[PDB]
């Protein structure tokens, strides 16, 4: 036995000196000696030496393509450690034990240094043995998601990144396994496909924080291995693209927004895509009548680069969409509806260029534009045999109109006609016959539901007929007519002639029939407004109808509002340019027909609450509603044009909300929307509001604190809270944006401490505000042990002792923790801090217990530990209310004992003691645990089956943390006994309590 | 498979046959003359004696040998059969293709036509043999391009030669099995299977009514056959080589056979005493055809392995010595690359033709530099022989008589080259990266606007080919052609994902290195191909003005300082080891 373990240690040192190309010869015949004696010490061996080689190979690979000293090439040296692989994994074939030491070697929380390129690509091929499938790749899943919380732990503290080196991540080590495996490796890309797929199934969004970003990361790294692996190998991608097409086409209505952007990016790949795995695309063409229509048309839209190149897809879509759109069976038509519409709404030229024995034929015919023309108005003219159908249908035909006549400006002339037959239906022809629209044909009772979206089809008029008079010009002067005269009968219609307060019931049928008929009138007034503001350009009498009709819009709206919603039909494009005449026009000629609009105040605050709707589209949709609204680059336009606005209005003149205040709202929303979607255009958003990222954004934040200086200088009872609320929440988010290594991040958390240690505010969410961007700056500056500590004397000072019978004085660190703040709002905010301190620094005592530099890292631990202890100590004597303060107290109590019994078992498996060390069990001695007693006592002593469930809950936490301070001390009489110092002559005797009843 | 890009080193017409021609046929309303060249192309010629230029249109769709055409349909329909596996159908009165049938698996050699009905078959190597209406295929459209194929089967080697009669009722094949298979094409039903022949069967022939056959074989020997008896009323042993083309007369009793022995003769059916040499031609005779204006036929159109096309007057045969010594009419032919050397840059190539000339070509700009006339081909090898080293990027072949190159994604990119070895002026070029951007050139989805790869054109009516490795051409068109809506379209189908990673994507391919170890003369250093030599000795002069004070050897020689490793590895290495250099002072 021992014999083994010496000859194989030798051949293990012979490995560096002899030739690589004799390597695998050695390691076949070592695993066979393997078997009958070691197991681990060959594997670990191998491992290690090859982990080093692909070490070095990458350091003298990174650099230029000049002479580079290469001691072993990347095309051999790849060939040589897949040899060793399958040789390995082969072994473990024959040898199940061997199956189980690489597994238990290679286990993960910790780091797990062991694992490398050579380590993640010999487990990947492992699992195509079935009894060791689940187990690795459900290793390899957890070292991933670790790994990950790892990063995201050292990127939000500076504390841990003084301390700890930068170190490789598994996430990064599996792309590479993924780029090395080109050198064929193909016994690694079938587990590398199952466990791209596992990270994306079990981390995939479930919309149906600190958790949440390890999952992103995690389920765009199983996206990464399945798009680079669809690339190298071939005989993959077929099955991938089978899978992912699984997942994507269901009726389950599951959130498959991540595989559907896996798809769209695989079919980027077209010609890869129909070489091989072309029949799986077709047949998912055949279910689209069976899917419903969101599916439909999310899937579609996926499959768009696919269908842009390819004309045989197309011609395949054409024909399921035929035959999809004949058949009886509904919510296929619908789809067939939608599939029409992506097709003609993004294709130009559409159309082409069988029986057991029948054959195509490859007829070399030249391209028709004429016959091209009939097929599109073929298609044309199905669409509007569709408009008769359910409301449903007629909403996406109206919605698709304005971009399919974008398109093809060959069908202006179809869609045009279209939609004038249609609003025939509603329009009264009669000049003086009130309302000039047909409410009652446009509900259908059979129960009482929406036939026609009238409102949506003059939304989709207007905005075609906009088009047709700026694009084609350089029936339009019959729908530019029509549009006048219906405006005109709106104006002086009374709102009676609609039928309208006479139910507006939500449970009777008039009362469905007047809320329905509420919404088209409102919608059709703003579609009027809309339409009004372009034509004549800027003209008083237009701009009074625009007034007029607003009145009309706004009276319905409040009738509706009292005795109790829908999206605005204006599109972002006008809203942005009605705000800016609205706001910022000074030019002669328009200011006399905008000071009819601007004196209304209910429109000035009409306008801005639209906007701020579209802003808050884009963050709960990702695409606003209206044309244009799912185009990312005039998305972007529209929110610098809108923002130049609502900070210029706001900036200029201080102050339902007023409008100074709905447009810091709109600020707040555009700050965080713009971070959330447009990441990369941070700058160019920043640069058109009127350097660098940095530089850009103080510029910014200090305009915004001087305003919340201005609230702050007012009094107590003209506080406006929700103001300075709005404030905090917009300099928090542009904050985000500062590089914290940098004077403008100084400037800003100098700024924060000292508005908390002057400004004394009676608002407990001001406050919770305040300190928690003051700490967000602060953590990612340094440590705040000593910030906490401070303000952990201030809450002992407003709120007292438990003594009763001695003077804690008043410290007074800081003015925002005032006597109504410092409980429940600052001391639940503090322990929170101390919360995410004791986990930085159980994250390292973690790291440093499994790594056997190590005495700077055990100095800062204990500096971390000994700040930590004397913020316990003042709040363990601080009369805390009986809430939820207590029970946190206790809590954190619990995990500050369980911090420090992690750092004394470390030193047991260290110390075969320092001072700093001593003077921790020291003070932790004379500090915490005599006063943690008095603080139980004192808790205990003054004062259905829910109640049951809240007395038993209340009896965990005590002996929670009685278990936690006996368990530290019994293992500091391991540690005194081991380390033969007695570090039980700090600690007094334990204090027991007995229950006595009065 | 694996699409490859191929193209064609030509001129924009093509008047002459550059290879042999396979097939012809005449039309007697407008006296033209088709020829099915080896060369890929198809030929209308006119007849008239009194034009000095009978040359009228090129028919060029087909990718390699065209084997067997017929004129059907009063003149205005040709249908040709192609080595590149499909049949054709054309307007021979325009002389374009309007569509392509891909029914067959194999070489396409036969075709057959019945007249009356007509109805073409089509049969190949692949031991299939297909029935077609002519009027259903030339009313095929773009909308309704679909038909019903009715294939004959039992034949259980490849076709040769097919034969209908005028009628179309029976129709009889001829392949490798050494007999004949007789089917009905209106039932698709077999018939009979004569036998008697001892070698493949090359020319088939039947009368109006269809009962009699006649069959030249590669034995040498002709046999009548006769379709009520099922058996050979008469064979002729007349040749004395194998018969591989056949001609009859209206009353089908006098034959006319040539073959590889050079020699034609009009074999009287009723007793074979009555021989007359027609003449003698300067190369085997691959097919014939008989002037029927006149009875008895007043001339005859000899197609031979030669590009030239001769026809030979028949006055006399009724009313050894040859009948006929010099040609009546000659169609000129051109010549045939039958020879070629890739220099050592892996851009030009020396050709050797038919006629002895040499030429000197550039693969790169697809053109031709230079004629260099009737000079020893191999002294000009070693007189243009070059101390450089470079990879093999591209492929030669010389199927048709012209320079085709051919592209493969394993070694399209595998040539690295200094934009100052090349003549353009130094940046780092590959020349498969731009030799494709050239050829994809006018494809807009290779526009970011700039045209090409900005060094080099090849000539707009450079044929660019797209097929499979060893399989069908999938799409077919010129450089000047590929802007058009409808090339847009189909480019996108056929063009693959290596050839899109560098034209669309502007990718860049892999930088292949050399790991080579210095050794002091009595440590592993990887670098570019085209490092040059000074490179390596300035590495060794830092860690010991550079070029004076050291030099480097290899197998005892010394190296070139302008000399790259590429080439020492290659030339002076001639060993199967890493590449060794050692360092020495001077």
């Amino acid at each position: 036995a021992e014999e083994v373990e010496f000859v194989v240690e030798k051949a293990l040192s012979m490995f560096s000196k002899m030739n690589l190309q004799e390597i695998p010869p050695l390691v076949y015949q070592l695993l066979v000696l393997s078997s009958k004696g070691s197991r681990k010490s060959v594997l670990e061996g191998i491992i290690a030496f090859f982990s080093a080689l692909d070490k070095q190979h990458n350091e003298e690979q990174s650099g230029d393509e000049l002479l580079d000293v290469v001691t072993v090439p990347s095309g051999e040296l790849r060939h040589v450690e897949g040899t060793i692989i399958l040789h390995i994994v082969f072994a473990i074939k024959l040898d199940y034990e061997l199956g189980r030491e690489l597994v238990k070697h290679l286990k993960v929380g910790d780091s797990n240094n062991n694992l490398s390129p050579f380590s993640i690509a010999l487990l990947l091929s492992v699992t195509r043995i079935q009894r060791f499938q689940d187990q690795v790749l459900d290793l390899l899943k957890t070292s991933v998601v670790k790994s990950f919380k790892d990063l995201q732990l050292l990127q939000g503290s500076k504390f841990l990144q003084n301390l700890v080196p930068h170190r490789s991540y598994v996430s990064t080590m599996i792309l590479e396994v993924v780029k090395n495996s080109v050198h064929s490796w193909d016994h690694v890309t079938q587990g590398l496909v199952e466990l791209g797929f596992i990270l994306m199934d079990s981390y995939g969004p479930k919309k149906v924080s600190l958790s949440r970003m390890p999952n992103q990361h995690a389920c765009k790294l199983g996206a990464n291995i399945l798009l680079e692996t669809f690339k190298i190998h071939e005989m993959i991608r077929q099955e991938i693209l089978e899978q992912v097409l699984n997942r994507v086409v269901t009726r389950a209505s599951s959130p498959i927004s991540h595989f559907l952007d896996l798809l769209s990016n695989i079919v980027m790949y077209a010609p890869l895509v129909l070489q091989s795995c072309s029949s799986k695309v077709t047949e998912a063409f055949d279910y689209l009548s069976f899917l419903p229509l969101q599916t439909v048309q999310r899937l579609l839209k996926a499959v768009q680069p696919l269908l842009k190149v390819s004309m045989s897809m197309r011609d395949c879509l054409i024909l399921v969409l035929r035959k999809a759109m004949f058949a009886n069976q509904l919510d296929a038509r619908k789809s067939a509806v939608a599939g029409f519409l992506l097709l003609l709404k993004n294709f130009k030229v559409l159309g082409s260029l069988l029986s057991v024995s029948q054959v195509h034929v490859d007829v070399h015919s030249h391209y028709n534009s004429v016959a091209n023309e009939t097929f599109c108005l073929e298609i044309m003219d199905s669409l509007r045999r569709c408009l008769s159908q359910q409301a449903d249908v007629r909403l996406m035909l109206y919605e698709g109109f304005y971009d399919v006549l974008r398109r093809n400006s060959q069908l202006a002339n179809s869609v045009m006609q279209t939609l004038l037959s249609q609003l025939k239906q509603f329009y009264e022809p009669k000049p003086d016959l009130l309302p000039p629209l047909k409410l009652e044909a446009c509900i259908l009772t059979q129960k009482i539901s929406l036939q026609e979206p009238l409102d949506y089809l003059l939304c989709c008029i207007q905005h075609c007929l906009a088009w047709y008079k700026n694009t084609v010009i350089p029936f339009y002067e019959d729908l530019d007519d029509i549009l006048e005269s219906i405006t005109n009968r709106m104006i002086k219609s009374e709102l009676e002639d609609f039928e309208l307060s006479a139910d507006f019931s939500q449970s009777t049928s008039i009362g469905i029939k007047n809320n329905i008929c509420a919404f088209l009138v409102m919608g059709v007034c703003e579609v009027l407004i809309e339409y009004n503001f372009s034509i004549s350009s800027f003209s008083k009498n237009r701009f009074e109808d625009i007034l007029s009709l607003f009145m009309c819009y706004k009276k319905l709206s409040d009738i509706l509002n009292e005795k109790a919603t829908s999206d605005s039909l204006l599109s972002m494009k006008f809203v942005s340019s009605l705000l800016t005449a609205l706001f910022r026009d000074s030019i002669q000629s328009h200011q006399e027909s905008l000071s009819v609009l601007r004196s209304s105040n209910e429109f000035m605050r009409y306008a801005v609450n639209v906007a701020l709707q579209k802003v808050q589209q884009l963050k709960e949709t990702g695409h606003v509603s209206g044309p244009d609204g799912q185009n990312p680059e005039k998305i972007f336009q529209n929110l610098c044009d809108i923002t130049r606005v609502l900070l210029w209005r706001y900036t200029s003149i201080p102050t339902g909300k007023s409008i100074s205040l709905l447009c810091l709202e709109g600020l707040q929303k555009i700050f965080s929307a713009v971070q959330q979607f447009y990441q990369p255009k941070i700058q160019q958003f920043l640069r058109a509001l009127d350097v660098s990222v940095t530089q850009r954004t103080a510029f910014q934040i200090r305009q915004f604190q001087r305003s919340l200086l201005n609230l702050l200088s007012s009094q107590e009872e003209d506080f406006n809270s929700k103001e300075a609320l709005l404030l905090v929440t917009v300099l928090t988010s542009l904050s985000k944006l500062l590089e914290p290594s940098s004077p403008q991040f100084v400037q800003m958390l100098s700024w924060t401490s000292k508005i908390c240690k002057e400004n004394s505010r009676e608002d407990a969410l001001f406050c919770k505000s305040l300190m928690n961007l003051l700490f967000s700056l602060h953590v990612s500056y340094k440590s705040p042990v000593i910030l906490l500590r401070d303000l952990s004397q201030d809450i002992h000072g407003h709120l007292g002792d438990i003594d009763q019978d001695v003077e804690v004085e008043k410290t007074n660190h800081f003015a925002i923790v005032n006597l109504r703040t410092a409980a429940p709002t600052v001391c639940l905010l503090v322990l929170s801090q101390a919360e995410k301190v004791l986990e930085e620094v159980d994250w390292l005592i973690t790291k440093l217990k499994g790594q056997v530099p190590n005495q700077p890292v055990e100095k800062a631990i204990i500096m971390q530990l000994g700040t930590l202890l004397t913020f316990f100590h003042e709040l363990v004597q601080t009369a805390l209310p009986s809430g939820s303060c207590v029970d946190t107290l206790l809590k954190d109590l619990c995990k500050m004992y369980t911090t420090l019994t992690a750092l004394v078992r470390y030193y047991l498996q260290v110390c075969q003691i320092p001072k700093n060390m001593e003077k921790l069990v020291k003070l932790s001695g004379s500090h915490l645990t005599p006063l943690c007693y008095s603080f139980i006592s004192y808790v205990q002593n003054k004062s259905v089956a829910t109640a049951m469930a809240r007395v038993l809950r209340e009896t965990k936490p005590i002996p929670n943390l009685i278990f936690a301070i006996e368990q530290y001390e019994k293992f500091l009489i391991h540690l005194s006994k081991k380390s033969k110092v007695n570090l039980m002559q700090h600690m007094k005797l334990s204090t027991s309590r007995d229950f006595k009843i009065k | 498979r694996k699409v490859q890009v191929s193209y064609v080193i030509r001129d924009e017409v093509e008047k002459y046959n550059r290879n042999g021609v396979n097939a012809l046929q005449l039309d007697p309303a407008l006296n033209r003359l088709f020829t099915a060249g080896r060369d890929s192309i198809i030929r209308i010629w006119s007849v008239n004696q009194h034009k000095q230029d009978p040359y009228i249109a090129s028919m060029e769709h087909h990718t390699d040998w065209v084997n067997d055409i017929v004129l059907c349909c009063n003149g205005k329909t040709l249908i040709s059969a192609s080595s590149d596996t499909t049949v054709k159908v054309w307007n021979a009165h325009k002389g374009f293709c309007m569509s392509t049938l891909r029914t067959h698996k194999d070489y396409v050699k036969a075709l057959a036509y019945a007249k009356d009905k007509e109805l073409v078959a089509s049969a190949g190597l692949d031991r299939q043999i297909f029935l077609w209406d002519v009027n259903t295929l030339t009313a095929l459209t773009a909308s309704n391009n679909t038909v019903t194929t009715s294939s004959l089967s039992g034949n259980k080697d490849s076709i040769y030669s097919l034969a209908m009669n005028q009628l179309g009722t029976i129709i009889v094949s001829g392949s490798t099995e050494k007999v004949l298979r007789v089917w009905d094409p209106r039932t698709c039903a077999k018939l009979m299977k004569l036998k008697g022949h001892t070698d493949n069967v090359k020319a088939l022939l039947l009368n109006r009514d269809g009962t009699q056959c006649l069959s030249g074989s590669s034995d040498g020997t002709i046999r009548l056959w006769s379709l009520g008896q099922q058996r050979c009323i008469a064979t002729y042993r007349v040749h004395d080589e194998g018969v591989w083309a056949l001609q009859v007369n209206d009353a089908f009793t006098h034959v006319y056979s040539g073959g590889r022995d050079r020699k034609i003769y009009c074999t009287d059916l009723r007793n074979p005493d009555i021989r007359v040499l027609i003449c003698e031609e300067k190369a085997p005779v691959l097919k014939m055809e008989l002037d029927r204006s006149a009875d008895p036929p007043p001339a005859i159109w000899v197609a031979t392995t030669k590009s030239t096309v001769n026809k030979w007057t028949l006055k006399g045969i009724h009313n050894i010595t040859p009948l006929c010594t010099q040609p009546d009419q000659v169609i000129k032919g051109g010549a045939s690359i039958i020879q070629c050397h890739i220099l050592n840059d892996k851009r030009h190539i020396l050709t050797k033709d038919t006629n002895n000339n040499v030429a000197y070509w550039d693969v790169l700009k697809a053109c031709k530099v230079e004629d260099l006339g009737k000079v020893d081909f191999e002294d000009e090898i070693k007189k243009r022989f070059k101390m450089v080293y470079v990879p093999n990027w591209f492929s030669v072949d010389l199927k048709t008589g012209m320079l085709t190159i051919t592209l493969d994604e394993s070694d399209c990119f595998a040539a690295w080259v200094s934009a100052k070895d090349a003549g353009f002026s130094d940046p780092k070029l590959n020349l498969g990266g731009l030799l494709l951007q050239a050829l994809l050139e006018y494809w807009p989805r290779t526009h970011v606007v700039q045209k090409g790869n900005g060094y080099f054109q090849v000539p707009p009516h450079t044929p660019v080919i797209f097929g499979e490795a060893g399989g069908r051409t999938l799409f077919r068109l010129l450089c000047r052609d590929s802007g058009g809506e409808t090339e847009s379209m189909l480019l996108n189908e056929t063009v693959p994902q290596w050839v899109i990673d560098i034209t669309v994507d502007k990718n860049m391919p892999k930088f292949n290195k050399i790991p080579f170890y210095l050794q002091p003369h009595a440590d592993r250093l990887s670098a570019s191909d085209m490092l040059q030599v000074r490179k390596v000795m300035e590495h060794v002069y830092e860690k010991i003005l550079a070029e004076e004070k050291i030099e480097l050897l290899c197998q005892d020689q010394v190296l070139d300082p302008n000399m790259d490793l590429r080439t020492v590895k290659h030339f002076i290495w001639k060993s199967g080891g890493d590449l060794t250099l050692h360092y020495r002072q001077k």
